[PDB]
């Protein structure tokens, strides 16, 4: 009977952190007389990730200093330079790595002081003079925000009440949301997708602002994009609706419905496919489809799948965008997030974990080192009777260990 | 020997002196040249 | 029994034999062709491969 | 065409096994180039049990193109609804009419190291009567162990190349001969290769 | 003269990857070792693919809300079957019902462990009938989905 | 000019390469190696020479050394094959293939029973039939689809240490491969 | 003068990308690709 | 450079080793293989 198995995730790849985990010593009670219970201890090492391709380069040579449209034009400067940071590659370059990077601060510091430009005595964010307000612009600058949040700083109290005023005011008591700022389905269409992206704005805010008011009106929006996903509406909705679904709970039984169904939608080219893409028109400055690709690409990479993210970047690398997308930047910064998620996942699969397996009571068994060229391991076998728990130190990868029990019972 | 699939499909005539046109030219003496370009071939595309 | 249990190896020359990129016993088409069948690639002014 | 074409055919079991004592013919047709045929002389012989492979030769003349025989088995337990029968094409060698060929087929039986061996090549039909020279090479596990080269004389129609044997060669080998000749408009080798037990 | 004088054109530049000319085809289609295996009850197979290869196993979790409990790990057998060991999902938490959404229900959580009760009323008017007050003791819950209460005045 | 070579060339091997002149009344040639870029690689090159003595026919051996573009989408890259000649010149692509060498796996049993060592050596060799001294791992399988993976480095005769039979055998036809898991093909497979 | 003049270049990287153009549709020797349905009905569709 | 076709020294070899092929000059772009002795 094996009985016992877990993967140990060292980085907490997968749900929680599991690194270190106890297996029970038990006897049965149907246990043969002079009989000694043996077990046998292993690892698999799964698979790594592909390396494919990942390239962005010429953005801060054509676009970096050069009316309304300068948070478009310091927006994509954040992601720039959270893909270099991920991505740890900067001798491309043959300046100093340190000037770069502080020209790159200081850009981001007048990205901040424009943002803090755009926010209004309501502590709304508008884009226009602030005469109107609108939710979407404001959704935005919560995502830039919360991508500011890991680098630098961020105010918290103008973080918060900026998200009271959306649950206060734009939250429906169904879970919708909408903007004040301006086919009966179109309208309903509309609503779930200014409520996807609203959940987006506050899930990406809502990790340095924790509160219960904020997670009752998330639990509130993910409980009407589940009950309204039901009927296939759109590509660009449905993505857009599994990835806001997916900065959540990623186990959620309707949500893994509607990534099934999202999955069903998605068109491949060759067998097996080379290329994943999803389109929105069906028998259809003119590629609208990137949109959703690249929703359904951070979707995918929510859930730690190489396999099926790496079509879609293969696609994302070359195809007939050209490029090809909007606004932008609405689908620009999400393919630099993919692209650096991709990056990041690829760089969590190292197989560095130092596996040391080791008694409760008693001195240790066996020590395993795990690397890239030896990703197997040789079984040993347990004698000695006590409780068996297997750990690691930080470690860098994903492996699973395998523990049988033989035991001789009568019979 | 054995000719199948219709050779030339019953084509016949060529245009009347297409010769003198695909031959050579010069511009000094205003006279006419030898042929450069083969215009007699049809690579098989019968065009009628 | 083993279905046999025929040996360790057996075999020393019959596995080196693997190492002909060609088929066949010989001969064949026009020079091109038996080339290849024999293995090789020919590289001259007259005739192609 | 014109020379002897041996033919060896094995018989094997329904599972991976060679059989022996089986007796067998084959029925040919010699086609000419030109014109009608007519039916080759059927043959028949049996298989050796310590051989395993059935030998024939046949001779045709010098203007057939190809071949076709049917192998069959001969036995007085078989039936003629259940018989084994397979049938087989041979095409010969050229725009400049010119052949090449290597004999004896290493029916030696195959030869071991130290002792040289002489080979029958004929330039049967050749561009021109003057040939500049041989050129022979031998080949073994994917590699040029050895390049041969001749001297073309009037003295006969066909002439004998010695080749020595070295202890690289023991498992298999190839050996392909090719002459060049010069043609008045544009030029043309002719090529042939037999296997080397 | 007739014609236009200005011609207003689009422009960002927002593909900075570049890696070649890609050859394009005419259009696409949805859809053209062991195979994909049944999992058991709520599913929820990991890093799921299309063909498993020879000896490679891939382990199952217990979809929310449930927990895994004993062998959870599938191995691809030489033939095209699955060896299916031992294990199943207890339910550790229930989760908020999404009956309507006139609740609004006390208490209004993301997950109830086994023992809390839960309560729902229809405001400010009147009320549907029915059951009011109902824990989740991991039972496999019942409540109406079309009819729930739909209360009425 | 006839240029007579390989179809398929091997990585790490001696190639060689004979070229042939229709005669004349002595110019030198000149062959060389390059990868896929035309412009700008280079492998090895080649230098022959030509006489009455040598009746215009020489051959010169060429290698295929571990030079390609480390990673990559595919480390092929096959040949670009080149001739220097006063008369002539041409170029012409040829596959190649790190097939190199062969793999002789000997054990001392065909049975094993449980809690039984294993002593298994590896014959390392060329295509010249030369040892090869090379680095080599070896993978055992379970008969019912990974066991363990252990590397050494090569004498000729590539001596491994006796595995052990873990406490629950699985009963059937095991599997043994070798590689040599650097750059090479032709992994060998033991029953 | 020519306006523009092309010269052997150094290829990086040489033909690629090449496959059968046509999928569900007949494929004729010079290279048109035309609907199975016009083949053999007694018209030179193809050209050649 | 005109349309192809239109020195390093002997290298030393390390102790209780031996260069398989000698020469007075090798082309650029050559390569040599080196030997152990017996034992």
């Amino acid at each position: 009977e094996s009985y016992s198995g877990v993967t140990l995730d060292p980085r907490g790849i997968y749900g929680t952190i599991s690194r270190r985990k106890e297996f029970p010593y038990r006897i049965p009670l149907d246990l043969v007389p002079k009989t000694e219970i043996k077990r046998i201890l292993s690892v698999k090492g799964l698979l790594v990730g592909e390396i494919l391709s990942a390239v962005l380069s010429q953005e801060g040579i054509n676009i970096l200093t050069h009316a309304e449209a300068e948070l478009m034009s310091v927006v994509p400067v954040f992601y720039v330079f959270h893909y270099l940071e991920t991505g740890n590659h900067w001798n491309i370059f043959h300046s100093d790595p340190l000037i770069e990077k502080q020209k790159l601060k200081k850009k981001l510091k007048e990205g901040m002081l424009s943002i803090m430009s755009y926010r209004n005595a309501d502590y709304s964010y508008s884009v226009w003079k602030g005469g109107s307000a609108s939710t979407w612009l404001t959704a935005f600058a919560l995502r830039v925000l919360g991508q500011v949040n890991k680098y630098v700083e961020q105010n918290q109290n103008s973080i918060c009440n900026s998200l009271l005023w959306l649950v206060e005011n734009y939250q429906l008591d169904n879970g919708s949301f909408k903007e004040n700022s301006q086919l009966p389905v179109e309208a309903r269409e509309n609503s779930l997708y200014l409520t996807a992206f609203t959940v987006i704005g506050i899930r990406k805010a809502f990790d340095i602002c924790p509160l219960v008011k904020i997670d009752t009106a998330l639990i509130k929006a993910d409980n009407f994009l589940l009950e309204n996903t039901l009927p296939a509406q759109s590509t660009f909705t449905l993505a857009i609706s599994a990835y806001a679904l997916s900065l959540g709970d990623k186990t959620h039984p309707q949500f893994r419905s509607i990534v099934s169904a999202l999955k069903r939608e998605a068109l491949v080219k060759g067998n097996p496919p080379i290329y994943r893409f999803w389109k929105d028109n069906l028998q259809h400055g003119t590629a609208r489809m990137v949109e959703t690709t690249a929703y359904a690409l951070l979707t995918s990479l929510n859930l730690k799948d190489i396999n099926y993210v790496n079509p879609v970047i293969k696609w994302l690398s070359e195809e007939q965008r050209y490029g090809g997308g909007f606004y932008s930047t609405q689908d620009t910064i999400n393919a630099i997030e993919g692209l650096t998620e991709y990056s990041l996942l690829v760089k969590q699969l190292r197989l560095s974990m130092d596996i040391d397996v080791s008694y409760k009571h008693k001195g240790a068994l066996h020590n395993y080192k795990m690397t890239d060229k030896n990703f197997l391991g040789r079984p040993v076998e347990v004698l000695l009777n006590d409780d068996l728990i297997v750990s690691t130190g930080f470690g860098s990868g994903l492996a699973t260990v395998h523990v049988t029990t033989v035991v001789h019972k009568t019979s | 020997e054995d000719s199948e699939r219709r050779p030339s499909c019953d084509i016949d005539k060529p245009p009347p002196n297409i010769e003198l046109t695909g031959n050579g030219y010069n511009e000094l003496t205003g006279q006419f040249r030898n042929r450069v370009i083969n215009t007699k071939s049809f690579g098989g595309q019968c065009r009628k | 029994v083993q279905r046999g249990a025929k040996k360790p190896l057996e075999r020393v020359f019959q596995f080196l034999e693997k190492s002909d990129l060609g088929c066949g016993a010989g001969g064949g088409l026009n020079n091109a062709n038996v080339f290849h069948l024999a293995g090789l690639t020919f590289l001259t002014n007259a005739n192609a491969d | 065409p014109g020379i002897p074409y041996p033919i060896k055919v094995q018989v094997k079991d329904s599972l991976d096994q060679l059989v022996g004592g089986v007796p067998v013919t084959l029925n040919a047709q010699t086609i000419d180039v030109n014109q009608e045929t007519s039916d080759l002389d059927p043959s028949k012989s049996v298989t050796r049990v310590d051989d395993g492979v059935a030998s024939f030769v046949l001779n045709l003349p010098s203007g057939v193109t190809v071949l076709e025989f049917n192998v069959k088995t001969d036995a007085p337990d078989l039936p003629e609804e259940n018989q084994a029968r397979e049938g087989y094409r041979a095409i010969a060698y050229s725009l400049s009419q010119s052949y090449l060929y290597i004999d004896w087929t290493d029916n030696h039986k195959a030869l071991l190291v130290g002792e040289h061996l002489n080979i029958i090549v004929t330039p049967k039909s050749p561009y021109i009567d003057k040939i500049t020279h041989y050129n022979y090479l031998i080949l073994s596990k994917g590699k040029i162990i050895h390049f041969g080269t001749r001297e073309k004389f009037s003295d006969a129609s066909y002439q004998s190349i010695n080749i020595p044997v070295t202890q690289n060669m023991v498992p298999s080998s190839r050996l392909l001969v090719y002459y060049i000749v010069t043609g008045e408009q544009t030029a043309e080798l002719v090529s042939d290769s037999v296997w080397l037990n | 003269c007739e014609g236009e004088k200005r011609q207003e054109e689009d422009c960002t530049f927002s593909i900075m990857e570049n890696n070649g000319q890609p050859c394009i085809n005419d259009d696409e289609e949805m859809k053209e070792g062991c195979p994909q295996p049944v999992p058991p009850e709520n599913g929820f197979i990991r890093n799921e693919k299309q063909l498993y290869l020879v000896g490679e196993d891939v382990e199952i979790s217990c979809l929310t809300g449930f927990e895994t409990v004993g062998y959870q790990y599938f191995r691809c057998l030489p033939d095209g079957t699955w060896r299916q060991g031992d294990v199943e999902c207890q339910r550790t938490e229930c989760i908020k019902p999404v009956v309507q959404e006139v609740l609004t229900i006390t208490p209004f959580q993301r997950l109830y462990r086994i023992g809390e009760s839960i309560e729902l009323t229809c405001p400010k008017g009147f009320v549907v009938a029915g059951p009011s007050r109902y824990t989740c003791q991991g039972n496999s819950w019942t409540p109406p989905i079309s009819n729930s209460l739909t209360c009425e005045k | 000019y006839v240029i007579s070579a390989p179809k398929i060339f091997r990585v790490g091997a001696s190639e060689n390469i004979v070229i042939q002149v229709y005669g004349y009344t002595a110019f030198d040639a000149t062959i060389s190696i390059k990868s896929y870029p035309d412009k700008k690689f280079s492998y090895s090159s080649g230098h022959v020479h030509l006489s009455s003595e040598n009746k215009f026919q020489n051959s010169a051996i060429l290698t295929i050394q571990p030079k390609q573009l480390p990673g990559g989408q595919n480390p092929v890259s096959y040949v670009y094959l080149e001739v220097v000649s006063k008369h002539f010149s041409k170029s012409k692509r040829m596959p190649i293939t790190y097939d190199n060498g062969f793999l002789f796996i000997h054990t001392d049993k065909p049975v094993y029973t449980p809690d039984q060592s294993v002593k298994v050596r590896v014959y390392s060799l060329n295509d010249d039939l030369k040892p090869a001294k090379r680095e080599t791992v070896l993978t055992f399988i379970d008969p019912e689809g990974e066991v363990d993976m252990v590397e050494e480095i090569d004498i000729g005769i590539i001596s491994f240490p006796d595995f052990k039979i873990p406490s629950n055998p699985r009963y059937g036809m095991w599997t043994i491969k070798a590689k040599y898991k650097e750059d090479f093909s032709t992994t060998g497979t033991a029953y | 003068a020519p306006l523009v003049a092309f010269q052997p270049c150094i290829p990086s990287k040489l033909c690629k990308i090449e496959e059968a153009d046509c999928k569900n549709k007949f494929r004729c020797d010079s290279g048109r690709c035309i609907a199975r349905k016009l083949e053999c009905n007694g018209e030179n569709d193809c050209g050649d | 450079l005109l349309e192809p076709h239109c020195f390093c020294p002997s290298p030393p070899a390390l102790k209780d080793g031996f260069v398989q092929d000698e020469g007075t000059m090798f082309p650029v772009g050559k390569n040599v293989v080196y030997t152990c002795n017996e034992g």
